[PDB]
RNA sequence: UCUGAUGGAGGAUCGAGUUGAUACUGACGUGCAAAUCGUUCAUUUCAAUCACGUUUAGGGGCGAAAGACUAAUCGAAAAG
RNA sequence: GAGAACUUUGAAGACUGAAGUGGAGAAGGGUUUCUUGUCAACUGUGAUUGAACAAGAGUUAGCCGCUCCUAAGGGAUAGCU
RNA sequence: AGAUGGUAACAUAUAUAUAAAUGAACUCCUUUACAUAGGCUUUACACUCGGGGUGCGUUUUCUUUGCACUUUACCUUUAUAACAAACCUUGGAAUCAAUUUACUUGGAGAAGAGGUUCGUUGAACUCAAUUCAAAAAUUUGUUUUGUAGCAAUAGUAAUUCGUAAUUAUCCGAAGUGGUAAGGACUAUCCUUGAAAAAAGGAGGGAACGGCUUUGUGCUUUGCUACUCUUAAUACUUGUAUGAGCGUACCAACAACCGCAUCAGGUCUCCAAGGUUAACAGCCUCUGGUUAAAUAGAAAAAAGUAGGUAAGGGAAGUCGGCAAAAUAGAUCCGUAACUUCGGGAAAAGGAUUGGCUCUGAGGACAUUAAUGUUAACUCAGAACUGAAACGGACAAGGGGA
């Protein structure tokens, strides 16, 4: 259902398919959303976040 | 692109029939410091002006034939 | 492959175009059709 | 050299103090490692809305945000509470969204 | 120090191959390898490029000779004749 | 002659990868597979390995030679 | 969604571990690509999924390649059989 | 009717644009254009350390902290700078010297001094412009600007504002040597490691101004400002820029070949961090995945893939088949035999963690002496622990 969002927004946030979050409830208007422009604009908004890199400290 | 430093031949080569556009690019330093950017068929010729007065006087001088783009 | 001659590509597109099933409004009144997969053109 | 930060809003909202705030930073910026050690070299002000600290040795601004995280921290504000900067040297705490 | 008491540059065969192999190839590689007097210069440094063809390093002239050396016996001997005449 | 360094030779050594296939005569043997899987083993500067192109065609070819290989077909391929 | 162990989302626990089920190509394939539907059969369990089925769409070069050159070599001409 | 500088190596056309430095036939060369091995070196990319800024995270306790971003393409003979080389001028070498990791070089001209060029690279170096003093009818020293132009207008990471715009950062120093390329070398061959298209250089010196005029292209009379090269324009020329073909996707993990959505086969490039000799093994970051012709429960026999077993230790068996036994590194020690090269890791001993220290191994400046600063690499000593330390991973069984 939500392939398509998740590609695209991998696309236009750089990062990868994995590292992108889709608000759990409001799912509705990601599946609406079906171009780079929605979901650049949605994701401005703030329904797909960029999750960030897991941490790998050089402290040790 | 090519960078000229001497200011007869950046008159010279705006006053030739070749050039269409002058660009006009001012940005803050540390005092603002600007370039002049005429439009050639073959190159785009840069002028680097830290002098204030001079960057107002040139363009000023400059026949008004050929078009300005301002791009701040 | 991606490299293609004129020719090949116009007869890919030929059985492409052949793979098509029969239109309805003709049925109101085909066998020879294939799947990529599993018939291939060797041609 | 001189630096800012500034609780006008959480103290405005009475959520913040600003003597629990100097006195935390008087006793928890160590210098050369020690805490207590600031003496003539750095020193800081209290103001009725802002914290000053001036500075007369390397240090880095970023300190001023940490120890702001640790106090909000400790006193439960953590939540509702960023530190951002305005200026060159100049801190404010905001709230979310 | 001295590190092969005998065999010499043939220590690059190991064991391998017949001891009498081994010095052969040795009597003839020693010549192979050598420098020669280059005729043209004075200077001894004409080296062998290929079987049959040796290179001075200074003049950069080369000249036909012996597959293992600058010289045969045979050749000198039948320029000794001709020069004679 | 002897000693210490330097130097970096070799169809030199160990060893991943590659290229193979020693043993378990292991598994499987109505297999994942008309030859595979696991462990073990051989091989890595050279007679080395790979790709594409090209040549050699059946009483012929090709063979570091096993009657081996020549499209799951070889003490004479396959098709009619 | 009629129906969810194997469709999607979030959270968690893990794996691949730059000699990768990571990115680019060649051979080979030929539309499997994309979007929207969609489940008779297939997807050796289910299946609402899919490389299945259906309707549309998608491949833009003076500079990337072919095209040119010659190699191992092939075909042909002149002859001669 | 064909330019000029330097003793020379050679250099010079900077017009918007370094376009023009005459040159025929006939020639002679160069580039294209080439193996392997070894180290040394330079640069870029990669990785990493510390500082500054911004954002995030941890915060019972500790933490001037952990993480992320902090970017800069082609092109401008890119200009310059620097460096390996080769060459030129001067110089004139044994007390031989210069010099490489290595050897290489010199009266066929070394060292020293001063230059030229190519090649690396591609803003290095005050590079360019600019401010201030000293040289003369235009040189040398001192400051500001600019990521050298491209260029910030783009990108990135942030803070805000109706929901498209504003604002701030994008700069101070280094270390390791992984990959790639280049350079200058050395070595190897009974192995010497393509060609052509195309391009360039040279030798040579065939032809020669313009306006007008006699005679038959040549002698001629009277005058001189004239020939090439780039760009634009106008008109003629058939319509006076840029043809055609490929470009989706897979490349196996279900898109290929194995009758299939088959544990098989199938060519190439990129290659992070920790440990380490290591692109090994094991774990991790970016990217990817959590899927495999099934799931749930139970869990006996038997099978299959492994572990562990007292005492004995090959009595088992055709046969030590299978498994076990150390196996890294450092130090010590190493026989018979031998083709003198080996055998050899022969055999066989010791040590190994953590922590706190000690010692050794470099580079940079001042008027023999005093400061600043960097790698991990060895050696030694205390202390410490259930005597254990190549703690996992990885990894010879030897001998007659």
């Amino acid at each position: 259902s939500l392939t398509l969002q998740k590609r695209l927004a991998a696309s236009v946030l750089k990062c990868g398919k994995n590292k992108i979050w889709m608000d759990p409830n409001e799912i509705s208007e990601i599946s609406l959303a079906n171009s780079r422009f929605s979901i650049r604009k949605l994701y401005k908004e703030g329904l797909i976040l960029k999750k960030p890199q897991k941490v790998h400290s050089r402290a040790r | 692109p090519k960078q000229i430093t001497d200011i007869r031949k950046f008159l010279k080569i705006s006053r030739k029939p070749d050039t269409t556009a002058v660009i006009i690019m001012k940005k803050k330093s540390k005092t603002v410091i600007t370039k002049l950017k005429l439009r050639t068929k073959k190159y785009l010729y840069t002028m680097v002006f830290a002098d204030r007065k001079k960057a107002e006087r040139i363009e000023n001088s400059l026949l008004p034939s050929l078009k300005r783009i301002y791009y701040p | 492959g991606s490299i293609k001659r004129f020719r090949l590509k116009q007869r890919l597109g030929k059985c492409r175009r052949q793979n098509r099933p029969v239109p309805h409004w003709y049925r109101l009144k085909n066998t020879k059709r294939r799947h990529w997969r599993r018939t291939k053109l060797g041609l | 050299i001189k630096y800012v930060l500034d609780c006008t809003k959480p103290v405005k909202d009475t959520i913040l103090d600003i003597s629990g705030l100097e006195q935390f930073f008087k006793d928890k910026i160590k210098v050369d490692k020690k805490t207590n050690n600031l003496k003539n070299k750095v020193v800081v002000t209290s103001d009725e809305y802002k914290i000053y600290i001036t500075v007369h040795i390397p240090f880095s601004k970023r300190y001023i945000k940490y120890l702001a995280k640790k106090y909000i921290k400790m006193h439960q504000i953590r939540d509702f509470l960023r530190v951002i900067a305005k200026g060159k040297l100049a801190y404010e705490f905001k709230y979310f969204q | 120090s001295r590190r092969t008491k005998k065999v010499g540059l043939t220590g690059k065969y190991g064991t391998r191959y017949g001891s009498s192999l081994r010095k052969q190839i040795k009597k003839i590689e020693l010549m192979q390898h050598a420098k020669y007097l280059c005729t043209f210069c004075g200077k001894t440094a004409t080296k062998r490029t290929c079987v049959g063809i040796w290179k001075c390093k200074k003049c950069k002239r080369k000249v036909c000779g012996g597959a293992w050396s600058l010289t045969t016996p045979a050749a000198v001997a039948a320029k000794s004749t001709i020069i004679r005449l």
